[PDB]
RNA sequence: GAACAAUAGUAAGCACAAUCAUAGCACAUAAAAACGUUAGGUCAAGGUGUAGCUUAUGGGUUGGAAAGAAAUGGGCUACAUUUUCUACAUAAGAAUAUCCACCACACGAAAGUUUUUAUGAAACUAAAAACCAAAGGAGGAUUUAGCAGUAAAUCAAGAA
């Protein structure tokens, strides 16, 4: 998780306070050999993220800019599965799940009007929905 | 930064007229010294002061020729005359305190 | 007559700087470059300091052309702050008005 | 009734407040009695008509363009931030500000609450598709500007009675609060330097 | 109390012209600028040379026409030519007025190296706007 | 104030407009609101028609704000409600049959009830008479009592907390303490009552 | 020197008012604020009355005005946890005055030492880095400012 960190620059410095390349680290260097497709009888599931990324903008989420020139170069071919937000069917299921555990404790949270506000504020996004439901 | 980029950077500099060979940060000031006009030669500097000598002398001669009448200079002369009448004028050279 | 002896000194100072402006520039070029040998730069420092004292751009002082106030002078009009108000309040300067916003 | 200044210009003579009040009260006594034809002409010379007073807004008619149905345009401005909002009445619930999704563009929960406020008041959160273009100001200035633009742009799709409800809630009125200047001789707009009495 | 270019109230016996009857904060509100030129624009140079030349004319015209000058000059600069508009009382004979007009036009033109226009309007006395 | 005297405070509650036909006097009130053509101020940025807001939360959120960080103040108020919710949820799980349907898991109910127990009933104001100051009790108004309770909450959790313990968790503890009438804030409320009762014979000094 | 169900006052001038500016109005803010008071401040912006100097109280050249026992005013940075560091706009990771068998550590030098850069004939002036980590743990009597986009926090440019 966070495969983009195997090629991007590293914050860690040395005694001279000069940045070190990501290949200097032994853990990354050996783990790098674990993603180059040469062995048999195995499958690897990867995920390029942004929360823990270094020197990457907030808006960027597509695989190429997160990996960069070098990261994308040493990863082809792959299957870029896209993770989306909630669909209307999923959104109702998640809200009903919390109501079964009595999580949404607001008096008017049980009505459809509260559901509409949750849909608009969270943009039917699982990450934002959890933060909202934690205090309403 | 590759050898290809070095040639292109130098080749572009040759045509547009900049410095081709590498130059230090401090060594570029000599180019700046001749590229710009020195401070002491700008028209704002050496022509900063209007020539008061010509302005004063011209109106001095026109005053004596009756073409320009200056009230302020007349005021000094009129008061200067009264000081002479009252007995308090400017002594000549070598008359201040040696006597 | 300039309005004060100080103003007269500045005119002499500006005149002397103009005469030695090009000669100073040529010698000062040698000092400000690190590619020439250090031996030549030391000789240049002796020559540039042998020039007359008044022929220095830093010694030039910006005064008012009317009252010769050493400070409080706007560079655009070359006038003291008191004289500038005296001309501007009477409407004798184009485009200058009391600020209101 | 005639203003004292207007009355002085009708009699071509200066008057006083006590004299004007006495004259007006006398007309009220004359006007409270049964009225004759001659008196009404005399009284009407002292009558003045006020202009039309109304606070209803001008409803912008819906515009159709290139097979596009029920799209209106709105203009909003608040605290050095202008917002241009066009709302389509035939789409789902989504807002595209400056070519990006509104959730990404407004991370702050409060800012996304401002955009909800017009739509939630009309119970049409998911019945409109919008695209916006706002420039200048901070996060809150833009959020307020987009809120104002939607309120004016949504008046076309809403009945007239609820438009009055919109005004009573403060959606349609521009915010006049703008940053003041810094006076010469003071630390800020109102704060002055420390005043040592002795 | 502000005192810049103001005439103080003294009963009702002192005449005041239009220019002197307005405080300096009324500039560009009730009265215009006595001089107009390009030097004080946004991106224009040569503003100090115009100012010193303007002041000299305020002192030359006032001294060339002693007593007969009504009020302040008006200086207009178009292209490279300089136009001076003045109000002069009926004091000198017309022979002397044309002498001074001819003298002023030639002397200033050869001094500032620019053509000079001198237009005169004659009034019987100083124009009074308030008091009196 | 850029708003003139004619401008009035807007009405935000949506329910006030959607059901006006069930009353007559209130109908006359808002029909004349626009018939008089009275101008309406712009909607404030803080207040909104969202059903999940609460006026007592906004006032408490504003006081926690230092400088101009409304985001930080709102973030702290969000965590504190979450922190209270987590603690009550954990206590509900580890309880007997009779104890289960006693614990309250609604932070808003806890927050509203906590402040109504920290409000003093009678305050003190110094009065100068005879060259000396006498602490004279007075019947503090409801707005002052409500404001005074909030200030005591903020003052306590800002001063005598440890440097390691975070603000959201420290405030959460005091809310539960005040909910059970045992917090130091409740002790401070009683202390103000102790002084007021001691000077019960000086109430004659006040002239209102 | 006024009594409006009016009893000696009248019409003009200046000021307030109104108007103008801050590109709609409104509000608000600017701007304005007479006659006088304090022999208020300014002969050193400049001019000038009176008094004084005139091989000198004038003019020019060269070098030099150090230094803080101590007291005080107005400010910037702090004394941290609503904080510090890094990435980045605001959903993250890490540090956190204490423990100790040894160690070593938080916040906070803007100061000081050294090196270098910028301007300049001259660096004593300014800025950057390395090293260094001191007072400071919310301040006695007393006291200043602010009524809403104001206080407060934060960022930027310009004048010379
Ligand atoms: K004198
Ligand atoms: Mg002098
Ligand atoms: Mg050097
Ligand atoms: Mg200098
Ligand atoms: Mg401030
Ligand atoms: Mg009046
Ligand atoms: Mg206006
Ligand atoms: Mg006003
Ligand atoms: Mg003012
Ligand atoms: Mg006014
Ligand atoms: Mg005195
Ligand atoms: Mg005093
Ligand atoms: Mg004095
Ligand atoms: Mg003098
Ligand atoms: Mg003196
Ligand atoms: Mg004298
Ligand atoms: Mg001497
Ligand atoms: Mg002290
Ligand atoms: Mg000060
Ligand atoms: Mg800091
Ligand atoms: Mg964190
Ligand atoms: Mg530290
Ligand atoms: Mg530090
Ligand atoms: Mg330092």
């Amino acid at each position: 998780d966070g495969v983009n960190a195997l090629w991007g620059r590293t914050t860690l410095k040395r005694e001279d306070k000069s940045p070190i390349a990501p290949e200097e680290l032994a853990l990354i260097h050996n783990l790098r050999k674990m993603v180059k497709n040469d062995w048999q009888g195995g499958a690897i599931v990867l995920t390029v993220s942004q929360t823990g990324s270094l020197f990457k903008p907030r808006n960027a989420y597509l695989p190429q800019e997160l990996l960069g020139k070098e990261g994308f170069d040493a990863l082809d071919p792959f299957i870029p599965i896209l993770v989306s937000n909630y669909n209307p069917k999923e959104f109702e299921s998640c809200i009903q799940y919390y109501l079964e555990n009595n999580w949404l404790q607001h008096e008017k949270a049980h009505t459809e009007e509260g559901k509409k506000e949750l849909l608009f504020l969270s943009n039917r996004n699982p990450g934002q929905l959890e933060r909202l439901c934690a205090y309403l | 930064l590759s050898e290809y980029a070095v040639r292109m950077s130098r080749l572009s500099a040759r045509l547009f007229g900049e410095v081709a060979r590498p130059t230090d940060s401090k060594s570029m000031k000599v180019v700046k010294l001749f590229s710009e006009q020195p401070l002491a030669k700008r028209k704002e500097t050496y022509d900063w002061y209007p020539n008061h000598n010509t302005y004063f002398a011209l109106m001095g001669t026109l005053r004596f020729l009756g073409l320009y009448r200056d009230e302020h200079q007349d005021f000094r002369d009129e008061q200067l005359r009264l000081k002479k009448l009252r007995g308090k004028g400017k002594p000549r050279k070598g008359e201040g305190k040696r006597a | 007559y300039y309005v004060d002896w100080k103003m007269l000194r500045d005119v002499k100072r500006r005149k002397m700087a103009y005469e030695y402006a090009d000669e100073r520039l040529r010698i000062n070029s040698l000092r400000k470059n690190t590619i020439l040998p250090k031996d030549l730069q030391e000789v240049a420092d002796e020559e540039i300091a042998s020039l007359p004292r008044d022929s220095c751009p830093v010694r030039i002082r910006n005064r008012c052309v009317m009252t010769s106030r050493p400070r409080g002078v706007k560079r655009r009009w070359r006038l003291s702050r008191i004289v500038f108000r005296h001309l501007a309040d009477h409407g004798q300067l184009s485009g200058v008005q009391r600020a209101m916003w | 009734w005639l203003i004292k200044e207007e009355l002085e210009e009708m009699l071509v003579e200066k008057l006083s407040d006590q004299d004007y009040a006495q004259f007006i009260r006398l007309l009220e006594r004359l006007s409270a009695l049964p009225c004759g034809a001659t008196e009404e002409d005399f009284v009407n010379r002292f009558r003045r008509s006020i202009p039309i007073q109304s606070k209803k807004q001008l409803i912008e008619p819906l515009q159709y363009d290139e097979q596009g149905m029920a799209f209106s345009r709105g203009e909003g401005k608040r605290k050095t931030a202008k917002a241009e909002v066009v709302v389509y009445g035939q789409g789902s619930g989504r807002i595209d500000v400056n070519g990006v999704d509104y959730l990404l563009y407004f991370p702050v929960t409060q800012d996304r609450e401002q955009l909800m406020f017009p739509l939630h008041f009309l119970d049409r959160l998911g019945k409109h598709d919008m695209t916006c273009a706002v420039s200048g100001g901070g996060r809150s200035a833009q959020a307020g500007a987009v809120r104002l633009a939607m309120a004016r742009a949504l008046c076309s799709f809403v009945t007239e009675d609820e438009v009055e409800w919109m005004r009573q809630a403060g959606l349609l009125t521009a915010d006049p609060r703008v940053r003041e200047r810094k006076k010469p001789g003071q630390e800020g707009a109102r704060r002055k330097f420390t005043w040592k009495k002795r | 109390k502000n005192r810049a270019a103001r005439v103080r109230v003294s009963k009702g016996d002192k005449p005041v012209t239009y220019e002197e009857a307005h405080a300096p904060h009324y500039i560009a509100h009730r009265k215009g600028w006595l001089s107009l030129h390009t030097g004080n624009l946004d991106g224009e140079d040569h503003a100090a040379e115009r100012t010193v030349e303007d002041v000299f004319l305020r002192k030359f015209m006032l001294g060339t026409f002693p007593g007969c000058l009504a009020d302040q000059l008006v200086l207009k600069r178009r292209a490279n030519q300089l136009e001076i508009c003045a109000l002069v009382l009926r004091q000198l004979p017309p022979h002397k007025f044309y002498f001074l007009v001819g003298y002023s036009e030639t002397l200033l033109s050869h001094f500032y190296k620019c053509p000079v226009h001198l237009h005169l309007q004659t009034v019987p006395s100083k124009v009074v706007y308030k008091y009196i | 104030s850029r708003y003139g005297p004619e401008y009035k405070d807007p009405q935000i509650d949506k329910e006030y407009y959607r059901k006006p036909l069930a009353e007559q006097t209130e109908e006359e009130k808002y029909e004349r609101d626009f018939k008089k053509t009275q101008l309406i101020k712009a909607a404030p940025a803080t207040k909104t028609s969202s059903v999940f807001e609460d006026p007592v939360i906004s006032k408490f959120t504003n006081m926690m704000m230092k400088g101009g960080n409304k985001v930080l103040a709102r973030s702290l108020m969000t965590q504190t409600l979450e922190a209270v919710k987590r603690k009550q949820f954990a206590k509900y799980h580890a309880a007997s049959a009779e104890e289960q349907a006693t614990i309250e898991r609604n932070p808003y109910t806890i927050f509203h009830q906590a402040l109504k127990n920290c409000e003093p009933v009678i305050g003190l104001v110094p009065i100068l008479k005879g060259g000396h100051f006498y602490q004279v009790p007075v019947p503090l108004a409801d707005r002052r009592r409500r404001f005074l309770a909030m200030k005591w909450m903020i003052a306590e959790c800002r001063e005598k907390k440890h440097r390691r313990v975070l603000m959201p968790e420290k405030l959460s503890q005091e809310l539960l303490e005040a909910f059970h009438n045992q917090g130091p804030v409740i002790k401070r409320k009683h202390d103000m009552h102790k002084m007021a009762e001691a000077n019960r014979a000086l109430a004659h000094y006040r002239w209102w």
